[PDB]
């Protein structure tokens, strides 16, 4: 459980979170 | 299990430059945002600056204030953050915090870049920027007498005169006597240097018995002093 | 001040409090919402829409309209009785974030309380190293109010005069206390001097000789 | 217009020392004799010394249990009389009073030296001579209510706790309120420590929209309270 | 021991009364007469053969034969209920002087006059000082003994009542004072309490409750 | 000049003063 979360946030990090919630404000508009 | 541990705070000049390490544990470090608070003397919180992680290539962001004088950086493999501090300023005295830090992106209702917020935070590690130099506090004994009784119980403590920086621990008999105790935070007098007290109820009965001494460490000055208490 | 927070709110114990955060920011960006007692490190209690960390109790809660924030306390206890900062973004869209400028909250957990005061004159030891300091404690006082007057003889000392803000006791009562830093000649050549605590419409005063 | 006040009674312990004072007023004190008396606790008044005029070389006679210990003097020129004990012990403590004192011989059946009256005495300074330490009071207030109410008038005061040695004073509203005063004597609880009430009667009316504030003076201890009085909240 | 006194006089409002002074040295000099209430300066009343202070209400007077020495009261008031004191050189001869042990003097009846009893509860602060008094007031009654006597719900207390001897006040009617010490959780843990004054048959009682 | 001899009288010895006046009776 806890561990599938910890795994889930080590392959967000890979990308950039200041462009990650641009797009996804875009994408919601 | 999250540690956060905060050093290298100390008595510097206006215009000097200081180090501050803090060491993390028990989360994944690699991957944390990581920002330096800091608490001014009678004041609030002030955010510092923030470190991101790989996916945004170790960015860091910094207050107005700070920009241009204040670096932050990491050592990933020995889990430390950094804030190195140059040219440093009366304005920058004060108690500074390591922060983990999370973030937060309301999907439906959220804006860009979301929101910071800091879920783990270290104790602390103290700068005073100054002119002034360091000075070791002088220890005085409040006795017991007629004019400090109460019936049965009695009064006493030590007074820690005029020293610079902070800060002073006190405690009682080499820690044994814990129970009675009331150690004041310090003040700061129009000279520039601080002062506290520290006291401690006792039975009457007990001063023949038992003997008194307040044990204080300054370590900005490398003094320790034993002061006994004695009634007049 | 990007982020404005109420100085001060009380509340009696067991009520209902809010205080609140005011910033152009807050219209676009949530507000995170810590606890800070003195001489120890700050604890995250509610961030976002509407996140409670682990460990905070549930009489805790944030909500948000327009351009404020606003951390919800319901059925206080005498252990909330603490300082309290929201976080946010300085503009809206910034990467930068910001405090407000903190609220004390005070409850009001406990009837009213007398102060203890004892009066200490400059110790021997002192007066040698050419100094004297007349070292007022005032404690077991509660609410954490106080006015402490220095007088030398009869006439009010302005000059010399430091006094710590009140701070609470194993016991959740208050203390405090008072300085008048003197030269030894000073000490010596009035008859008298007092410290005069005054707390709730009451006041003790204390006073000590040169002699003796 | 005679005044006799005496001070400089307090606490002090077996084997200490104390100095007295009178100071005198409304009299011709330079000629006057004058006499030194004391009241042990519950105990009657005792003749402890007298120091005489110019005409007999200000001369001083004592009371045997007091001989050697007490000495007794006079300053004319601020009229002032003294009486300055070493080795105080605890049987030496009462109330003492000095007192201006008259000299009577009847030519046709008296014996020399006459005899001595005592025509006006102050109230008299406490001396307590014990190895028991100073106690300051703790002042509570003893607030009115509708069981205190007694129609137009309220009776309210000031509990005055666990002090020791006597004596303390009370007034009220810095002695402004005279009229209805009533301090009670101290009891002396089973501590050694004493207690007592002080209550000031007050227009019922008035009350929660007037101040009455007592004033505590324990001067053994250095303390002074002012502690307000009030209708307590919502009982 | 050289002038000894009347321990105790008793005397009806209005009547005559002579209290007396007796020793080897009187016998060789006058007394001297003071009066003296608790809390009260001494009063000269009389000296020597035959002198009567200004001041002093023509009642009082003073006389003398063989070793003793009287003072008699004729029409004594109710204010001269007090402590009377002679005094004379200790021996014949002597630059000492002494006092006899005293006579107290009681005007005996007069009306008798219902106590006035006021309770009050222990305050806040006290109960915050993890202390409890009940403060009991007695005032302006004669003659001057009552009988105190503490409930807690009905229930006799019987611990913690202090109460005080009583003493004359300015009006020659009596006052005292009984206090009751409880813990706060005492105090909190009853629906009330009763102070119950006892004078000549009748009794006050006055109730208060922590609510 | 009895305004004078009041100041000298006043240096007499109480004492000294009744032994006389008992002594001028009692012989």
């Amino acid at each position: 459980n806890e561990q599938e979360l910890l795994e889930l946030d080590k392959w967000a990090s890979l990308w950039n979170w200041f462009d990650i919630t641009n797009w996804l404000w875009y994408i919601r508009r | 299990e999250v540690q956060l541990v905060e050093s290298g705070g100390g008595l510097v000049k206006p215009g000097g430059s200081l180090r501050l390490s803090c060491s993390a544990s028990g989360f994944d470090f690699d991957n944390a945002w990581m920002t330096w608070v800091r608490q001014p003397p009678g004041k609030g919180l002030e955010w510092v600056g923030r470190i991101t992680g790989p996916g945004e290539g170790w960015s860091v962001d910094y207050a107005a204030p700070v920009e241009g004088r204040f670096t932050i950086s990491r050592l990933n493999s020995i889990n430390f953050l950094y804030l190195e501090m140059n040219n440093l300023r009366m304005e920058d005295s004060g108690l500074y915090f390591c922060a983990r830090t999370g973030k937060y992106y309301d999907f439906w209702s959220g804006y860009p870049p979301g929101e910071e917020y800091f879920q783990d935070w270290g104790r602390g590690t103290l700068v005073t920027v100054s002119s002034a130099s360091t000075k070791g506090p002088s220890v005085f004994p409040l006795a017991p007498s007629s004019k400090s009784t109460s019936g049965g119980t009695a009064a006493l403590g030590c007074l820690v005169k005029d020293y610079f920086p902070e800060p002073v621990t006190v405690s009682w008999n080499s820690g044994a006597l814990t129970s009675g105790v009331h150690t004041f935070p310090a003040v700061l007098q129009s000279s520039g240097l601080y002062s506290l007290s520290s006291v401690v109820t006792v039975p009457s009965s007990s001063l023949g018995t038992q003997t008194y001494i307040c044990n204080v460490n300054h370590k900005p000055s490398n003094t320790k002093v034993d002061k006994r208490v004695e009634p007049k | 001040y990007e982020l404005t927070q109420e100085t001060g709110v009380s509340v009696a114990l067991g009520r209902t409090v809010t205080i609140t955060c005011r910033g152009d920011s807050l219209r676009s960006h949530y507000a995170s919402w810590y606890q800070k007692k003195p001489g120890q490190a700050p604890i995250l209690l509610f961030y976002g829409k509407n996140n409670r960390p682990s460990g905070v109790p549930d009489r805790f809660s944030g909500s948000a309209s327009g351009n404020r924030a606003s951390l919800t306390i319901s059925g206080a206890q005498a252990e909330d009785d603490a300082e309290y900062y929201c976080s946010s973004r300085d503009k809206s869209g910034s990467r930068l974030s910001v405090f407000g400028g903190g609220t004390k909250l005070t409850v009001l957990s406990q009837p009213k309380a007398a102060p203890s005061v004892t009066l200490f004159p400059p110790s021997s030891e002192e007066l040698q190293a050419n100094k004297a300091t007349l070292v007022c404690l005032i404690s077991d006082f509660y609410p954490g109010a106080v006015t402490v007057a220095w007088k030398a003889d009869s006439s009010p000392v302005k000059a010399g005069v430091e006094t710590t803000t009140p701070s609470k006791q194993s016991n959740n009562k208050y203390a405090a206390s008072s300085y008048l830093s003197l030269t030894p000649e000073q000490w010596k050549s009035h008859r008298s001097y007092s410290c005069q605590v005054t707390h709730e419409g009451s006041t003790v005063e204390k006073t000590v000789a040169p002699t003796e």
